């Protein structure tokens, strides 16, 4: 009745855990804040006409 | 039948088709040196642009 309680385990569960995403994070730069985008809008050919 | 069947001629029938020219397509592009210039932070930017 008069010993200190022993403790004998101490287990730390422990998971690493992925992102699915990470193929996708490409490693930019960070100066500057704004970012643009753009494309070329169609443009059909025509016929020639020598008149 | 009488026998001058013979000196009668029966040409070989056909049928054609005729087609004729197709079209001469066009299309350009202008491309500026003054003001395309004012857009285009980068040299690089502009000439890929005007890839």
């Amino acid at each position: 009745k008069y010993l200190f309680p022993k403790i004998n385990e101490t287990l730390l569960i422990d998971i690493a855990l992925g992102n699915r995403f990470n193929w996708l994070a490409k490693e930019q730069d960070f100066i500057g804040q704004y970012s643009e985008e753009y494309v070329i809008m169609d443009t059909v050919p025509i016929n020639m006409d020598l008149s | 039948k009488n026998e001058e069947l013979m000196l009668k001629r029966n040409y070989p029938r056909m049928a054609t088709k005729l087609y004729g020219n197709g079209i001469v397509k066009k299309q350009k592009f202008t491309l500026n040196n003054n003001d395309t210039r004012f857009n285009f932070q980068t040299l690089a930017d502009a000439t890929n642009y005007a890839l």
